[PDB]
RNA sequence: UCAAAGUUUGAGCUC
RNA sequence: GAGACUCUGGCAUGCUAACUAGUUACGCGACCCCGGUCGGCGUAACUUCUUAGAGGGACAAGUGGCGUUCAGCCACCCGAGAUUGAGCAAUAACAGGUCUGUGAUGCCCUUAGAUGUCCGGGGCUGCACGCGCGCUACACUGACUGGCUCAGCGUGUGCCUACCCUACGCCGGCAGGCGCGGGUAACCCGUUGAACCCCAUUCGUGAUGGGGAUCGGGGAUUGCAAUUAUUCCCCAUGAACGAGGAAUUCCCAGUAAGUGCGGGUCAUAAGCUUGCGUUGAUUAAGUCCCUGCCCUUUGUACACACCGCCCGUC
């Protein structure tokens, strides 16, 4: 009935929307930003994990079967 | 020190007593028997019992029952056993407590 | 953290239950809080064990079910253990407030019985146990296919129970209830 | 037509396919004084708290 | 100072493949692209110098537990395997892969035949594992 | 990576076969007839391919390479048990054998059974259980 | 303070 | 009959005791920063641990209401135990089943121009169709890929009887191939080298790596012989199934449910069947509404008993 067709790779605007807003989720997972921008899941981690290369995200969780990153703390 | 899930539950007590208590020790815990949860569990309860022990065993008593108290208080499963233990598949069944499956038709 | 307690990060005194009604009755204070919901056990062997059983608990048994998930306790438990730091991270109330406020809008205050059936309010244990298993379900209804993981979609749900949106089926149920009753009481 | 609390001072009796509802005599919290008859399903003890959107509702006794 | 117990396993892994590369002389095996882990399992390991990671697993179990054959290595590593519709069994690990992991860590110095049989961790092996025992334990730290 | 790669194809074409760049790489490969996931796999460790990257990443070149490891496996380092041409009809010479190769080579195991009349020749065209089923309690979507 | 609930091989029961 | 009994669990640092069990006192050795580690070595007694014989051990022992202040209940306290768990299991059925275990077997029939018997082969696996016991699912609380970790059930070379457990070094993905050993077994298998658990990747909500039915071609072994695939192995096609409608199986405590591990049989070795561990809830302390059950009363024209008897037209 229902399905998810996702995207595999950003544009360059995309780029840029995520280099603006995603940082501004306090919940930063690979399936959050699936959900939202319909992406894949794992290329969603490889995102995460890039923001973490770039060093724009701080780990709070990460684990085989469930990571959780997000924005490093606000204050 | 896995599992490293079930941290927490050996702190519990740990840091239900204080290291106050436990700071005069230092105690390694052979285990054997059971699962690794329940061997987990197991250990809980032994190393509180030890010191427990001990002070009751080569010092003056009143630790024993102030530990012994504090421990009381905080929560019985410490002190009562679990007596539980793994049931057993019975014949005349495809599971543990069903006896042969009647079936109609 | 011997002598004085922070238990993890989290302040022991002010934390205040809301609601009137079910305050005694949620034994959820000073002492029934533990480190994990996991605990030995034995909380469900006599009438009122299951009362002393830790509410957290309680949410770690209605979370586990569909089969491949039975008796995988730890698992189920780094559910809540994550998906509460979630709802405190996104909210911003302390996760007990918002789940008794789950405890007190899911909890159906009257159900109804063979005394043709008629409603009559029930007793603090059954409906404390029916609020935790109806926001389960919930949970798992929605997070069930799709990426985002079990314990962040259960934070959500917590959220949105204490909120009351109408969307959780908890609140579908407890809806469609209401009103029958309304009709033939 | 507000909340009330109210708590069981007394199980009167078992009535339901199983024995399942008591009919019980609840004291008010809010106002000590008062008193009422109702059957309820589910576990119930002497002493024990109910949120009822009504007070006027009863249950007939068998 | 530390020991395989003291480190978390993981990165341990990732540590002692990197420090068994830097030695370059384990003699890797002709094979080891071509291998799959088990009969019993569907793909290659995930790690692409996995050959390596057994290596430092098959030795570490020598350590925990000596004289440990090909047979015993792959009774430890035995698992499930999974049948489908079929009913679930123990499976051993492949012999080939097994064998030449031992055979490999007999070669360049870190596993001995002890004499009565069964090997012994060499003086060169306790060596290497309080080393990377130690590097792992800085990164941990 | 992140940037969609140049020529993003879609759909590849390899032996007269479209490829899914969904899927990833090992995977995605196995899209192509006369190759399997292992055998796929096994063309990939002969190859220098960091299998983390998806399938919509790698080029036409990459797919072109494993395939012809793939056909001229002899020829390109893949063990005669890894294959699924095991012993070969017409020459008895270790190549791959392709989807019309293959499906030529089904005409050709039609052929054989038949022309000799065996009894399993007589089981492929009855359509009947060889496995040690009861054909009395299978088969039902086609049988009506 | 009452809407309803039908049948059962011919192929062998028994001091 | 229940109970009782027999066995098991548990209290016995107590009796009796052990190089096929270990023990506590030390020291050495290599290294790490004196010591720590080691199934590397030495110093004796003893039985704390271990093994198992004899004995011994907990009983409503304490209290409240209630009760002839009786039996005792409920609740609470008191405690390592205030039901450990089985085996056996009353009278009486069903005209459900067993001549398909046997020279178990009654009666009737048969036996050389045989309905016997022997040799080989077959059906039981024969398939448009249907059901019941079962197996697998619909995924991310999860799968794919590495690493890490405590067990309990176990066995081992046989009268005839072809196959033992297996340590130690080499060969093939797998079936399986070459050197010496221990063990007929607390000595060798064997520290019973289980999974789960635990860590990082990878997958990404997809009829998906979910699901593995069906089968082409080929390589092995099990067997005198498998076409109704012997089994195992190698590569591939890949049905429905997106969490269960009326229905119905299963459950109150370590239970229900997840998850593997072993045995009988046993050539391949658990698809039968029967166990073994491992993780671990909800709910009720209530009632007999449903479903059954048990007693009392009651009515009955049934008594091969409501699956009953029994009435009229045609
Ligand atoms: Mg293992
Ligand atoms: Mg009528
Ligand atoms: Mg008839
Ligand atoms: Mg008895
Ligand atoms: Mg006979
Ligand atoms: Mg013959
Ligand atoms: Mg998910
Ligand atoms: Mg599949
Ligand atoms: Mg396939
Ligand atoms: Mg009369």
């Amino acid at each position: 009935r229902d399905k998810l067709n996702n995207l595999v790779l950003f544009d360059k605007a995309t780029y840029d929307k995520l280099c603006k807003e995603v940082p501004n989720y306090k919940l930063i997972t690979p399936a959050v930003v699936s959900e939202r921008l319909k992406i894949r899941g794992s290329l969603a981690r490889a995102a995460l994990q890039e923001l973490l290369s770039k060093g724009l995200i701080k780990l709070v969780s990460k684990h085989r079967a469930q990571v959780i990153y997000t924005r490093n703390t606000k204050g | 020190i896995e599992p490293r899930t079930l941290q927490y539950k050996l702190l519990e007590p740990v840091l239900l007593l204080g290291k106050e208590r436990f700071a005069g020790v230092d105690i390694r815990v052979r285990v054997k028997g059971g699962g690794h949860v329940a061997q987990i569990y197991a250990i809980r309860q032994s190393i509180s019992k030890a010191l427990v022990a001990y002070y009751q065993k080569y010092v003056d008593e009143a630790s024993k029952k102030e530990i012994k108290d504090i421990l009381i208080q905080y929560d019985r499963t410490l002190l009562v056993a679990d007596p539980r233990r793994c049931e057993s598949k019975k014949f005349g069944g495809p599971g543990a407590r069903a006896r042969y499956q009647k079936s109609y038709r | 953290t011997p002598d004085i307690k922070l238990f993890g990060k989290w302040s022991t005194d002010d934390v205040q239950i809301n609601d009137i009604s079910l305050q005694d009755y949620i034994a959820v204070k000073e002492k029934y809080a533990k480190y994990l919901p996991h605990s030995a056990g034995r909380y469900a062997a006599k009438r009122f064990r299951k009362a002393q059983c830790p509410i957290v608990e309680r949410l770690t048994n209605s979370m586990m079910m569909h089969g491949r998930n039975n008796g995988k306790k730890l698992m189920t438990v780094r559910i809540v253990k994550h998906a509460f730091e979630i709802i405190h991270l996104l909210t911003g109330e302390n996760p007990l407030q918002v789940l008794v406020n789950a405890i007190i809008n899911s909890g159906p205050r009257e159900d109804s019985t063979r005394i043709r059936r008629q409603a009559v309010d029930v007793s603090p244990l059954r409906r404390v146990n029916q609020a935790i298993w109806l926001l389960c379900t919930g949970a798992r209804e929605a997070a069930f296919r799709n990426i985002k993981t079990i314990a962040e979609c259960l934070a959500d749900e917590l959220i949105n129970a204490a909120k009351g949106s109408s969307n959780s089926y908890a609140i579908k149920k407890k809806d469609e209830l209401e009103r029958v009753a309304k009709s033939n009481r | 037509q507000p909340i009330k609390l109210a708590r069981v001072t007394k199980v009167l009796g078992r009535t339901g396919s199983q024995g399942q509802c008591t009919q019980v005599r609840v004291e008010f919290m809010d106002d000590t004084s008062r008193s009422i008859i109702r059957n309820v399903k589910g576990p119930v003890r002497e002493g024990d708290v109910l949120t009822l959107l009504e007070s006027e509702r009863e249950a007939r006794r068998l | 100072g530390v020991t395989v117990k003291d480190v978390n396993q993981q990165e341990f892994v990732r540590a002692l493949a990197a420090f068994l590369k830097k030695s370059g002389k384990l003699k890797v095996p002709e094979w080891v692209d071509t291998v799959k882990l088990a009969k019993h399992k569907e793909l290659a390991p995930y790690d692409e110098n996995w050959f390596y990671t057994r290596a430092a697993s098959t030795a570490r179990h020598l350590y925990l537990r000596g004289g440990a054959g090909v047979g015993s290595m792959t009774k430890i590593y035995g698992g499930r395997q999974r049948n489908g519709v079929m009913p679930s069994h123990f499976s051993r690990g492949s012999k080939s892969v097994a064998r030449r992991v031992l055979q490999a860590l007999e070669g360049l110095k870190m596993v001995e035949k002890d004499q009565d049989g069964g090997r012994k961790l060499t003086p060169q092996g306790q060596r290497d594992l309080d080393r990377i025992a130690g590097q792992v334990a800085a990164a941990k730290k | 990576s992140l940037v969609i790669p140049e020529k993003f194809q879609h759909i590849l074409r390899v032996l007269n076969t479209n490829i899914d760049g969904r899927r990833k790489i090992a995977f995605a490969i196995t899209a192509i007839k006369g190759v399997g996931r292992r055998y796929a796999h096994v063309v990939l460790r002969k190859a220098d391919i960091d299998l983390t990257k998806r399938a919509g990443e790698l080029t036409e070149d990459e797919v072109e390479r494993v395939i012809t490891i793939m056909q001229n496996p002899r020829q390109y380092k893949i063990p005669d048990w890894f294959l699924n041409r095991q012993k070969d009809v017409k020459d008895g010479k270790y190549s791959q054998v392709l989807a019309n190769g293959l499906d030529n080579k089904l005409r050709e195991d039609l052929e054989r059974l038949k022309k000799i009349r065996a009894h399993r020749g007589l089981r492929h065209f009855w359509g009947l259980r060889v496995r040690g089923q009861h054909t009395k309690t299978t088969g039902r979507r086609g049988r009506t």
